[PDB]
């Protein structure tokens, strides 16, 4: 799906810098620590994302190459896509499958420079609007496992658990709505509370005050509904999620069984055993209990590319041959970006790229058969 | 009428100053305690940092290792109430934000602080749990040839690994396996001093 | 890749006697003598030997402080790597 | 000195007796796969010391009591055998060389040997250096304040603020109307 990306001038980059040629099936990039290879996922997300949306001086300074004294300019990556059909906003000069002029170098500057789409400059609303039909959403909490979220839903209670499932559901088109109409409602309350008191007063303004009184009626109506309309959403795709996650941890753990009880609690174990969520946890399990969430949460809304940043942290021979089996057996339909230091996602995926780490600027190399050697060494 | 109340205002005034005196001067010897207990560990830290991180950062391409310092943003009468900003830059590595920094130069960073924290009040035993796991080889090598040059006695190091490049070189093996059928963790122990090196 | 090398040795191990001892099998498996054994070999073998043993494969008896380790075998050893 | 052993019973994955061994190992690691019980050793390491922070969630569940025991040698060569026991009604008795003791003259025969737990100057627990590599400025001056001892202190350093504030302000009232009642 992705075919080759052009990073030149972004953190740790050299003049230019062309990675390509991964199959739309997994691919894997090794590196050392400070090699560059979850700053590569920052060069993706840099473009397709909505990580950095608008910034000021300190955040473009920490975009732009510091690279002792030279480049510091400009920062700007570039992805190729392959497809056979693709949305595009207009048409200037469609490539035969070189769709790229779509998703476009974002450059940015010491100042606020706005970037083009192929030699005119154009807004991010119509880069979104494009990946809007193009099957992708800009604030997906899958699309990014960056360093520290898996340690993140390690040690992330009930309640914001469940709000991380309400954004990956969306509704609080039915809830910040909501919190619209409650502000409707608060200032339609301390206002025509005086209005109906000054016109009983008075009293034809007992009409004016009937009809407040049935417009209250009818925010008491909105509000149930939209209520009802929240509890309808959450719950349906709370019956994806409880099945998704127990068909997911029964391939990953062939011995146990794994539940979500709805208050989030997650009652599981690992033989026929009782009921344990993640208070009492070893870490392992703890982690496999966070992928296998994190890999329900993508079946309620697949998407074509994903970007797993040490997604097996420290686990076992047993964990990671699961999580490499079933990593390859997902991917026959979406594109695997991943980052291991340990072999067992090394014999079972495609493509290897390597982050050759110097101690200002980096590059990536492409052998496929150096890797387990540069792993076991 | 007045002159009496007027004086009698005026001592209990100045009893009322008298103990405001008692509560003041007793305030300025605690704090005073509270700033001396805090001032030594701040030294004693600031001074250790930099040969804890020269030790964990340094290796056979780079001999000297990188350089660590934490400090006061606002040094004025009280650095127990002020922050400490902990500045730490690896070999050919430096920044204006810190959390630039790597996942493994993190974790370095964060090892060098612990191991400074500790030789504070040096405990007879120091346990360990699986730091290891976010490092590629070449800094669990640096883990490990700092544990194997500071273990000894006065200082123990027990560490829970699972990555075999850092407990390949214990002392010791304490090998805790789950028997499943009787639902119970067992221990095993093993003596590395048996065995050669390379 | 290890563990199925050390449950043949296991399953060679265990086919002829009933208890065996883990310094025999490290004997086998570096196929020197216990003298050259080097920690790294050692050290794999005891963490594959729990992760079998973790697994329910096989038995694991120690009764004395740092003594000889005796593995017996389980039914689940034959079928199962 | 350096910890000889610990011996656990019914403490959180072992049922029944069992025997943490150091020994003269100066650099003793502890492997096994997920959810074994090494950190469950940590805890016990942690526990044994009297650290508090569900204390019947430490007895061994199968599907009565629980002690655990770190036999500790000094410099001299005494050993020091500090048992704490998690007993019926979840209550915890500390025992010194067979001897039932009280929590602060157990935490000061463990400050004796500068074993400070009010410190926490030597257990780095899982995901503490992820954590303190994502401190504040103001968590880490909590940690040196901590470690240093001067924690305490704290209290009577706020209470006394508090003190001195409400007399130096009831001082300048105080003058305030001495010169309306002269007034
Ligand atoms: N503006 C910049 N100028 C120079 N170097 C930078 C800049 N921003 C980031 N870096 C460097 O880019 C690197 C980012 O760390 P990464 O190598 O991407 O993390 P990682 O090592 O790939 O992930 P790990 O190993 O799991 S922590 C560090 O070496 C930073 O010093
Ligand atoms: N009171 C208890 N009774 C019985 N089992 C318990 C109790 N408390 C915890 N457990 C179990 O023990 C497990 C913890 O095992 P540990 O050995 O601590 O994990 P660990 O393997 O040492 O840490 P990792 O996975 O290597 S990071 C939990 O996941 C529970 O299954
Ligand atoms: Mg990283
Ligand atoms: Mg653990």
């Amino acid at each position: 799906y992705i075919k080759r990306v052009i990073i030149k001038g972004f953190k740790t980059y050299r003049n230019e810098t062309i990675i390509d040629n991964f199959s739309p099936h997994q691919n894997v990039i090794i590196g050392s620590n400070g090699s560059g290879k979850s700053n590569f996922f920052a060069a993706i997300r840099f473009v397709l994302s909505d990580d950095y949306s608008n910034l000021k001086r300190e955040e473009r300074q920490g975009l732009i190459h510091q690279g002792s004294g030279g480049s510091v300019m400009s920062a700007s990556v570039e992805i190729v896509f392959h497809d056979p059909d693709h949305s595009m906003i207009l048409p200037s000069g469609v490539l035969s499958r070189g769709d790229d002029e779509v998703t476009i170098r974002r450059t940015v500057g010491l100042k606020k420079d706005d970037y083009q789409l192929n030699d005119r400059n154009v807004t991010k609303g119509d880069i979104v609007r494009m990946l809007e039909t193009a099957g992708f959403s800009m604030n997906n909490p899958y699309n990014i496992v960056p360093q520290g979220k898996i340690v993140a839903l390690t040690n992330a209670k009930d309640k914001e658990r469940l709000q991380l499932l309400e954004d990956v559901v969306g509704a609080k088109s039915f809830e910040v709505k909501l919190k619209a109409s409650l502000k409707k409602m608060e200032e339609t309350e301390q206002k025509k509370i005086q209005i109906n008191k000054e016109m009983g007063e008075l009293n034809d303004l007992a009409e004016r005050a009937s009809e407040l009184d049935e417009s209250k009626d009818s925010i008491q109506d909105l509000i149930v509904k939209l209520k009802q309309q929240k509890v309808n959403a959450v719950d349906s795709t709370f019956q994806k999620v409880s099945e998704n996650f127990e068909a997911v941890f029964e391939r990953l753990v062939p011995r146990g069984t794994a539940k979500l009880i709805i208050h989030i609690s997650v009652s599981f174990n690992s033989k026929q055993n009782e009921q344990l969520h993640v208070e009492q946890l070893s870490g392992g399990q703890k982690t496999v209990c966070a992928i296998a969430l994190i890999l329900a949460i993508q079946m309620v809304d697949p998407a074509s590319f994903y970007l797993f940043d040490e997604i097996d942290a420290c686990l076992d021979k047993q964990y990671r041959t699961a999580v490499a089996t079933l990593l390859k057996e997902l991917s026959k339909n979406a594109q695997f970006i991943c980052t291991t230091f340990r072999t067992d996602m090394l014999q079972v995926a495609d493509k290897f790229f390597r982050v050759k780490y110097e101690c200002k600027i980096s590059t990536v190399i492409e052998v496929n058969r150096e890797e387990a050697i540069g792993f076991i060494r | 009428h007045v002159r009496k109340q007027l004086e009698q205002t005026e001592q209990e005034f100045e009893a009322s100053k008298a103990k405001l005196r008692q509560a003041r001067e007793s305030f300025q010897a605690v704090k005073q305690k509270r700033l001396e207990l805090f001032n030594k560990a701040f030294t004693h830290i600031q001074e250790q940092i930099t040969h804890v991180y020269k030790e964990l950062t340094r290796s056979e391409a780079y001999p000297l290792g990188g350089q660590a310092y934490l400090d006061i943003e606002e040094d004025t009468d009280t650095p127990f109430l002020s922050g400490v900003k902990y500045h730490a830059m690896p070999p050919c590595k430096r920044f204006r934000d810190m959390e630039h920094l790597s996942g493994g130069e993190k974790t370095m960073a964060a090892l060098a602080l612990l191991f400074a924290i500790h030789s504070y009040q040096p405990s007879p035993f120091f346990v360990l749990d699986e730091v290891d796991c976010a490092l590629d080889n070449a800094n669990v090598e640096k883990i490990k040839k700092y544990i194997r040059e500071h273990a000894g006695p006065g200082m123990q190091f027990i560490v829970i690994s699972l990555k075999p490049a850092l407990f390949q070189a214990s002392e010791s093996l304490i090998g805790v396996y789950r028997d499943q059928e009787a639902n119970t963790s067992r221990t095993l122990t093993l003596d590395l001093r048996k065995y050669r090196h390379h | 890749k290890a563990i199925v090398q050390m449950a043949k040795i296991l399953r060679k191990e265990l086919s002829e006697e009933k208890e065996v001892i883990f310094t025999d099998v490290l004997k086998s498996q570096a196929n020197t003598e216990p003298e050259n054994i080097t920690k790294r070999e050692a050290s794999r073998g005891f963490f594959d030997i729990l992760s079998l043993a973790t697994e329910g494969c096989i038995g694991l008896s120690q009764t004395e402080a740092f003594g000889n380790i005796k593995i017996d075998a389980k039914p689940a050893l034959f079928e199962r790597f | 000195g350096k910890l000889i052993r610990l011996e656990l019973f019914n403490f959180k994955s072992y049922k029944g007796h069992h025997t943490l061994l150091f020994g003269d190992s100066y650099f003793t690691s502890i492997i096994g796969p997920n959810g074994s019980g090494k950190s469950n050793s940590m805890d016990a390491i942690s526990f044994v010391l009297g650290i508090k922070s569900n204390l019947r969630d430490l007895i061994y569940r199968g599907r009565k009591t629980a002690w655990v025991m770190a036999v500790y040698e000094d410099d001299a060569g005494e050993l020091h055998r500090w048992k704490r026991t998690i007993t019926a009604n979840g209550t915890s008795e500390y025992r010194i060389n067979d001897r039932v003791v009280n929590a602060q003259q157990y935490n000061e025969a463990l400050e004796k040997e500068n074993i400070l737990i009010k410190a926490r100057n030597f257990l780095v627990f899982q995901g503490d250096v992820e954590a303190i590599a994502s401190q504040s400025p103001q968590d880490l001056t909590r940690l040196i304040e901590q470690i240093s001892g001067s924690l305490e202190y704290k209290e009577e350093y706020e209470r006394l603020e508090e003190e001195v504030r409400q007399a130096t302000e009831e001082q300048a009232y105080k003058l305030q109307r001495r010169r309306a009642a002269n007034s």
